[PDB]
């Protein structure tokens, strides 16, 4: 059950509602009120999600698709068929988020943590707002929000991009797209670097933190060192969402034009035109 | 930089494609004004008296109408065509039957192209149908015409900078990027697709695997096709005032049946329209034409998408006098 | 004829989809599974009994051990034995397998929850060649504060009671990376000095705020065994004083927030 | 809040250390100055930088890739200095537009292109040498470089060796900003709908799992910063408190976890298959696939949906219509 170093951590407190009431782990997982309320939220989304599937065509894990209301039906609610289950399912997903989220809080104050991690992980919970809630409450319909199945949701992806003729040039896209590429890039560097320093092979010793630094100045003539690596990890991660869901929310509300267009602030100064 | 809210949004798919149209009302409001310029019909007149082809002495097109018919018509054309010039545009004052102007001459095969448009284009123009208006907007010189090279601006209304001038060369690019709606594509969609039917629009393999014998080397179609289409399709879009969505679902571009709307199946006539124009009609007036018409190789302006839609999905949405006027077509 | 068709409605991409998968669970079960069992394996169950022979399982998912050649000499190896052999000051306050433990004395002491250390070795991190790795600047006089920054030698020490706790003597330097780690303070009306990792000190230009423990507490902060250098058990042991205090410092830490 | 994990509150100056490489200890050009607002979320030395042969070739072969693009960029503009800094995004060395085939293209039409791509492909070896032998000279392993050597051979893939399977340079990515991008969608659309493509799912699902665990693992170190779970290599050596919290915190969470080690293991792994899952994509693209959405609907994987507005024929199959 218990990892060798773990039961003097295994200690009662850190919650944030309820006390002692839900304070206790079951085999590795700590429960706490809102692994409860996590495990709701999932049981309840994921019977939604069977219910309306058997309703549908197939069976096809890649073809299922629960889709959100037409526009017609603006922000109200709509018949379970033809959107309400898509409806549910998404208060559903926000309840197990959020849950998750706060549970996470309970468990880095027991540990006595800083609660870093479960404020990046609020950055993509914010993105799923933005596309199915943001955005959608500033068109007027829940219709222009992302249906729920492993290929269909790339369809929408598809078509959406393609609403603004070439959504590469989206400026909140290009920043966006930039920080996803630098970041696999520095997780891959920093992934080395450090197993490098650790296993230099064939029986060579262990380095050290200076050879690390040494590395990185010697190959682009700056490090920028072990702890600061993991800040500027965090910071570019969470900017591929940060940026990214300014490009997202301006296109509909505050850009109805092509993605290209949009250039010709730039382009049609008239001093060069 | 911006467009201040709320959108104006349509469907055009299942919900969840996210497929349709994306507007500002504002510009939806000064196109409808702009488009809204279109005169009104004249009002009918009695059929009385003989044919025109009797009555008067050049007459090869319109010969059918009667006298009152026949100068109603000739009212008309004024208006959508010069109405700031006159009848003395096409003629002589004192000499109606002469076809000493060559805006008499082009104004013919004008009125043959027109009538060709109504009766054999139908399944693109429909029951709507195209006046003179539709193109010309009350000017001899159409404002949104094609050379076989790009040109700034679309509307030849403005006048262009130094840059934009076709023989500054460094302007090339530019020029290139706003008929493709400020892509980067570096094709020249009307010369390569509209102005002949020489080159095929469709790209896409219609096979989930390689065939045997076109998919290697030589055999192969270039990537630049690949390109083209696209570009030809950014001029498109942005020709009729809409987007990919309009059309197509994203999906599967090459596919039709559920993945295509009507629109565009009315779009594909009307590339075969915009073909058989320029070809047939527009093309061969170089003849007749003065030399400050012509563009740098000796063509005649031609026609694309942008000439009768000017940035709507229905030209002048959908506005039509084909009641009103019978002699523009459809003929039996 | 099609490039890339097998026979009986086979093609080669196909093939590829599943060995892409094979490849991925592979690395992923076989290979960083057990890479990640390298600590706190085997697992400890209520009374692992059976002495004679091992379970199948605890075999199967651990690697081949590995070993590890230190820069100054030794060696370590993991997987490896190590039970927690110190006497915990803990008692169960329930019979299910998975209920919390309750401290029996002053949790930050007792070195309890968050106020827990790992044994880690009673040796001094060194630098590259060879000298203490983290020592105070009457030591480390080549190292300075930089142009711009609070010298904070001299200014008290407020805890959260908002009580004076101390005054800042010194600041102790890790020499291999260039950073301030820790402050050291003498405890007024102790004669003591005490550490105190950068991380919970929050400096201001005439104070250096400190929430995690009460002014009380700084006489309990775990004492080095030499003036001038600290061995890698002592800085778990420090940092781990104070970050019990986020939990234990006043009983009301412990207790829901709502 | 832990103050420190946001920016450096105080920071430390000292004489700079230099580690002894086997060889090139000479060849470190510069001397090393200090940034007091770096300093601040960073380390504050800037400099020196190592000087070697094969970094001196990566900058001669990359400065020639970059001044035949320029000037082939300048050419399209014919010269104009202002309309070059204005269209510049818009400018853009291209492979060759006519099917030659693998034939050497006229210079006019991708020669340039072609030339470009040699000397980039060799300014990335010379500069891969670097990585890897810098980490040989200082007795570390080489993950880096290997990581590095999957990037590479993906551009090569895009670069070259796909158009040499399918036996046309016509395919290659262009030199210039939009005109690179552009090249995206034109080969997403000759190979039926990129989505479709399962390896770019592969691709996609490491590059967002990068950003899933760079996340989580820099806010994991920042979190257990207090205990000095920055200092990973001792950590790894000798488990501190540091990486048993950072530990319980998931396995708590998820259920299971990692070591400090080997969630780097995870980390480098998750990186190098973007870059591995992309390459065989385009591999297989042209190759064995023509149209990836026809390749999963043969296969029964595509979802459909309902007609919204009508169904439509293609125009271009009823009877009598025209070409
Ligand atoms: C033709 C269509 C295009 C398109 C259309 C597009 C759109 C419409 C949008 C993007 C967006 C984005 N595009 Mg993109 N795109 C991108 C990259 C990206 C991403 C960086 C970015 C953000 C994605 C996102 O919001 O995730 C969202 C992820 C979320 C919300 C994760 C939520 C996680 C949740 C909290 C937890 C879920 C838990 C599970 C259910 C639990 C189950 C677990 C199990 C194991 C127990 C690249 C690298 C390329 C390339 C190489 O060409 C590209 C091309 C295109 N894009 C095409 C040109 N793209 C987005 C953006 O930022 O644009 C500016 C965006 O809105
Ligand atoms: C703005 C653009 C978006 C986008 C664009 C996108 C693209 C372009 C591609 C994907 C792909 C994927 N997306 Mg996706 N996406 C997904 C989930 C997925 C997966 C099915 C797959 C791999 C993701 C991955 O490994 O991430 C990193 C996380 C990792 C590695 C941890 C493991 C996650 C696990 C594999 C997720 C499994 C989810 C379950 C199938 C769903 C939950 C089921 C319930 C019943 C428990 C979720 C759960 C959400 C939510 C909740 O917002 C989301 C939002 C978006 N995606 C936006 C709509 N996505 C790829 C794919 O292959 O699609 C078929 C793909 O190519
Ligand atoms: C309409 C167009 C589409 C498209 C077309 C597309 C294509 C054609 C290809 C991808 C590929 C990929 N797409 Mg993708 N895409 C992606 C994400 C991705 C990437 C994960 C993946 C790998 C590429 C990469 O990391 O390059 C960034 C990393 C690179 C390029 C490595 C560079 C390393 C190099 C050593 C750096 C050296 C530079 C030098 C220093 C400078 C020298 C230059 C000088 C000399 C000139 C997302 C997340 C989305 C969403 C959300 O919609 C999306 C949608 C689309 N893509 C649309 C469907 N995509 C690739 C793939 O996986 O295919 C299967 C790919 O080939
Ligand atoms: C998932 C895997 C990811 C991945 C992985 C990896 N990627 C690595 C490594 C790994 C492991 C390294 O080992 C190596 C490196 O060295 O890192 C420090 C490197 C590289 N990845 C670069 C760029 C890149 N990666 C991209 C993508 C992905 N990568 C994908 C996402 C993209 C995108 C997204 O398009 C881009 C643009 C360069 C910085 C570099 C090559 C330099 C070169 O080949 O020179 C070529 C020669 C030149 C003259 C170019 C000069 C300009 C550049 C910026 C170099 C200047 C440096 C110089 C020291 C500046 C002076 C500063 C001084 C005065 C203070
Ligand atoms: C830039 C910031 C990055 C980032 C950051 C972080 N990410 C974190 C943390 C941080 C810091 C954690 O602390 C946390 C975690 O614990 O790590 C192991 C987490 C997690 N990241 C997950 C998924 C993930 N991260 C993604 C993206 C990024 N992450 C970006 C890149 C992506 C995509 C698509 O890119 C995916 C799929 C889960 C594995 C996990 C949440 C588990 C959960 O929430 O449990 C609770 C919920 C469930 C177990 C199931 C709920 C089922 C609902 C009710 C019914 C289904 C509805 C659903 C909407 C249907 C969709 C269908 C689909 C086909 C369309
Ligand atoms: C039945 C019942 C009533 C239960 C009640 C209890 C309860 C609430 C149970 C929850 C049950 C549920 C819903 C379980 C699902 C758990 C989930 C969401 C699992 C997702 C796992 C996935 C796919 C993770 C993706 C990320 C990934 C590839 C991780 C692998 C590597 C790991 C383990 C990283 C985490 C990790 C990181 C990031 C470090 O930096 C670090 C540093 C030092 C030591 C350890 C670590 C470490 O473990
Ligand atoms: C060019 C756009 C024209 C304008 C403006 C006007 N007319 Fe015209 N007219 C035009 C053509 C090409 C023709 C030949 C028609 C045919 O069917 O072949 C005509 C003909 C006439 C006639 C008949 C003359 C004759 O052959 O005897 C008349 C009487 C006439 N047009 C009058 C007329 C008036 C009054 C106009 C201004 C209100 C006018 N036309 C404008 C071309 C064009
Ligand atoms: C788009 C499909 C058109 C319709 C319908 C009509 N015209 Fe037209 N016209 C069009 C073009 C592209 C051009 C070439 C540009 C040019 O200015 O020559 C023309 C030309 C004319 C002219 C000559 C004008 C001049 O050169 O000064 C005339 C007199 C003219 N067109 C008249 C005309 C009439 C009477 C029409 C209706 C029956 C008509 N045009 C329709 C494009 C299009
Ligand atoms: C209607 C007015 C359309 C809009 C808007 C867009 N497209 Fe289109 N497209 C349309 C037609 C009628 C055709 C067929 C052309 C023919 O002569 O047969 C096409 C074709 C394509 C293709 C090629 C498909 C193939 O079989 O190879 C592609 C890739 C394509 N279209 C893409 C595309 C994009 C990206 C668009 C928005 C920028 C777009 N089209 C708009 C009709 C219409
Ligand atoms: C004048 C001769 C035209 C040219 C050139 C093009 N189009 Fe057109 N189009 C024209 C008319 C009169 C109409 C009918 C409007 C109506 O009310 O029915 C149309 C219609 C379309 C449509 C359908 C729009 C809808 O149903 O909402 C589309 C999609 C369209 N046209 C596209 C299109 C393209 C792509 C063209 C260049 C190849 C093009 N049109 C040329 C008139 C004329
Ligand atoms: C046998 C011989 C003859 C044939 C084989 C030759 C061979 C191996 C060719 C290989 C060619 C390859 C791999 C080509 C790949 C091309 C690719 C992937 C190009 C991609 C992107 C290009 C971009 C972004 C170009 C940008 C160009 C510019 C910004 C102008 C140059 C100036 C710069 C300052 C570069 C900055 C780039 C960036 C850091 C911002
Ligand atoms: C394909 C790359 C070709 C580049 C050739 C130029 C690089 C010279 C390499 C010298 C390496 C010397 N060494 C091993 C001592 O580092
Ligand atoms: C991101 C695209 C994912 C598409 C996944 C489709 C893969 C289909 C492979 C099916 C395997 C073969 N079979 C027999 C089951 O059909
Ligand atoms: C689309 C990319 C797929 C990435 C798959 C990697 C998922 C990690 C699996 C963790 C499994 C945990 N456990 C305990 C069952 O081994
Ligand atoms: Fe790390």
């Amino acid at each position: 059950a218990l990892l060798s170093f773990e039961r003097k951590y295994r200690v009662r407190g850190g919650t944030l509602i309820g006390g002692d009431l839900f304070d206790f782990w079951v085999g590795p997982y700590f429960v706490g009120f809102f692994g409860v309320s996590a495990i709701f939220f999932i049981f309840l989304g994921v019977s939604l999600i069977g219910y309306a599937a058997s309703q549908g065509p197939t069976w096809d894990p890649f073809a299922i698709s629960i889709n959100p209301p037409d526009l017609k039906y603006g922000l109200g609610a709509a018949p379970l068929l033809e959107g309400g289950f898509w409806q549910a399912i998404t208060v559903c997903a926000l309840g197990a988020f959020i849950s998750w989220m706060l549970r996470e809080v309970e468990i880095s104050r027991k540990l006595g943590i800083g609660w870093h991690v479960p404020l990046a992980f609020c950055v993509p919970i914010f993105m799923f707002c933005v596309l199915q809630v943001f955005r959608p409450l500033l068109l007027g319909s829940w219709g222009h929000a992302f249906p729920y199945g492993i290929l269909s949701h790339l369809d929408w992806v598809n078509n959406f991009g393609y609403q603004y003729l070439n959504w590469h040039y989206n400026p909140g896209h290009m920043s966006s797209v930039s920080f996803l590429f630098v970041n696999a890039m520095a997780l891959g560097l920093h992934g080395g670097l450090i197993l490098s320093v650790a296993n230099p092979g064939d029986g060579d010793k262990v380095k050290t933190a200076e050879h690390e630094n040494q590395y990185f100045r010697d190959v682009v003539g700056y490090s920028i060192g072990a702890l600061s690596i993991h800040r500027l990890g965090l910071f570019l991660a969470s900017n591929i969402f940060l940026t990214g869901a300014f490009g997202t929310i301006a296109s509909g509300p505050f850009w109805t034009r092509g993605w290209p267009e949009w250039w010709g602030w730039w382009l049609d100064i008239p001093f060069w035109s | 930089c911006f467009e201040p809210p709320p959108a104006t949004t349509t469907q055009t798919g299942f919900r969840g494609l996210s497929m349709g149209e994306v507007l500002h009302p504002a510009t939806v409001k000064a196109k409808k004004e702009r488009d809204a310029q279109y005169p009104p019909a004249l009002a009918a007149v009695k059929a009385e008296g003989p044919p025109v082809s009797q009555v008067y002495k050049n007459v090869k097109v319109l010969g059918n109408l009667t006298e009152a018919e026949f100068l109603r018509t000739m009212t008309a054309i004024t208006e959508w065509v010069s109405p700031q010039e006159g009848c003395t545009y096409c003629h002589d004052e004192n000499n109606l039957a002469s076809e000493a102007k060559y805006p008499y001459v082009v104004a013919r095969r004008m009125l043959e192209m027109t009538r060709a448009i109504n009766t054999n284009w139908t399944q693109h123009v429909a029951q709507t149908g195209v006046t003179c208006y539709t193109c010309h907007r009350g000017t001899p010189l159409p404002p949104y015409v094609r050379y076989l090279e790009p040109t700034l601006p679309l509307n030849n209304r403005e006048t262009p900078t130094h840059v934009e001038r076709v023989e500054t060369r460094s302007g090339y690019v530019v020029r290139l990027a706003k008929y493709t709606a400020y892509s980067a594509l570096n094709y020249d969609p009307f010369t390569m697709f509209l102005a002949n039917d020489k080159r095929q629009v469709r790209v896409v393999p219609q096979t989930a695997l390689p065939l045997v014998g076109v998919s290697r080397g030589k055999e192969r179609r270039p990537l630049s096709d690949a390109y083209a289409t696209f570009a030809l399709m950014m001029s498109i879009s942005d020709s009729l005032g809409t987007n990919c969505t309009f059309c197509h679902n994203a999906q599967t571009f090459e596919s039709w049946g559920k993945k295509s709307t009507p629109q565009r199946a009315i779009a594909w006539w009307g590339i075969r329209m915009v073909r058989d124009l320029n070809m047939n009609y527009l093309a061969p007036l170089n003849a007749s034409l003065p030399a400050s018409r012509l563009g740098r190789q000796g063509e005649a302006p031609q026609a694309d998408c942008r000439t009768c839609h000017q940035g709507v999905t229905k030209p002048l949405f959908g506005a039509s006098r084909l009641k009103d006027y019978p002699e523009l077509g459809p003929i039996k | 004829m099609y490039h890339g068709a097998l026979a009986q409605h086979l093609d080669i991409a196909q093939l590829v989809w599943y060995a892409q998968w094979l490849v991925i669970w592979t690395v992923v079960l076989l290979y960083l599974r057990r890479e990640d069992r390298r600590e706190g394996y085997p697992l400890v169950e209520p009374l692992g009994l059976v002495k004679l022979a091992p379970e199948d399982g605890q075999v199967y998912e651990l690697p081949y051990p590995k070993t590890f050649v230190l820069p100054h000499g030794g060696t370590v190896t993991v997987p490896r034995r190590r039970p927690e052999t110190r006497e915990l000051k803990l008692a169960q306050t329930d019979g299910f397998e998975g209920a919390p433990l309750q401290p029996t004395g002053n949790p930050l002491v007792d070195a309890v929850g968050p106020a827990s250390y790992a044994e880690r070795a009673e040796v001094v991190d060194a630098t590259v060649d060879g000298k203490a790795k983290i020592v105070p600047l009457r030591v480390a006089t080549d190292f300075s504060i930089a142009e711009g920054d609070v010298d904070p030698r001299g200014l008290p020490v407020v805890a959260a009671d908002g009580v004076e706790a101390g005054t800042v003597t010194d600041l102790w330097v890790d020499r291999s990376e260039h950073y301030f780690r820790y402050l050291e303070l003498s405890v007024a009306g102790s004669a003591r000095t005490a550490l105190i990792p950068l991380g919970f000190c929050d400096v201001k230009k005439d104070k250096i705020v400190v929430t995690s423990i009460l002014s009380e507490q700084f006489a309990n902060v775990p004492r080095l065994q030499s003036r001038d250098q600290i061995t890698l058990r002592e800085e778990d042991k420090v940092s781990a004083y104070y970050a019990g205090g986020l939990l234990y410092a006043t009983p009301e830490r412990a207790e829901s927030l709502l | 809040a832990d103050y420190q994990t946001i920016y450096t509150q105080i920071q430390a100056r000292g004489p700079h250390i230099t580690v002894s490489g086997e060889w090139g200890d000479n060849d470190r050009v510069g001397k090393p100055f200090y940034s007091y607002w770096l300093g601040k979320i960073g380390d504050a030395q800037i400099g020196p930088i190592y000087l070697g042969a094969s970094g001196i070739a990566a900058f001669a072969f990359g400065s020639t890739a970059i001044l035949i693009i320029l000037f082939n960029m300048a050419a399209e503009v014919h010269f104009d200095p202002l309309q070059f800094f204005r269209q510049f995004f818009w400018l853009g060395l291209y492979p060759p537009k006519a099917q030659y085939g693998m034939g050497i293209p006229p210079l006019h039409d991708g020669g340039w292109w072609l030339m470009a791509g040699l000397f980039m492909t060799l300014s990335l070896g010379s500069w891969w040498i670097r990585v890897y032998s810098r980490a040989r000279a200082l007795g570390l392993g080489t993950h880096i470089a290997w990581n590095f050597a999957a990037a590479i051979f993906f551009v090569l893939c895009i670069g070259c060796i796909h158009p040499t399977l399918v036996g046309s340079w016509s395919e290659g990515v262009p030199f210039g900003i939009w005109p690179h991008i552009d090249w995206l969608t034109a080969f997403s659309i000759r190979y039926g709908n990129f989505y479709y493509c399962p390896w770019h799912g592969f691709s996609i699902g490491f590059a967002y799992g990068c950003g899933l665990l760079f996340a989580a693992h820099g806010a994991t170190i920042l979190a257990v910063a207090r205990f000095g779970g920055d200092r990973e290599i001792e950590q790894i050596t000798d488990r501190g408190t540091a990486v048993e919290r950072a530990a319980l915190f998931w396995r708590w969470t998820i259920g299971f976890n990692a070591t400090i080690e080997s969630v780097h293991r995870w980390g480098w792994f998750f990186s190098l298959m973007v870059m591995v899952s992309a390459s065989v994509g385009i591999l297989l693209t042209g190759t064995f696939v023509d149209n990836w959405y026809l390749w999963c609907v043969k296969h029964g994987a595509a979802p459909d949906y309902p007609a919204y507005l009508p169904a439509t024929p293609d125009p271009a199959s009823l009877p009598g219509a025209p070409k």
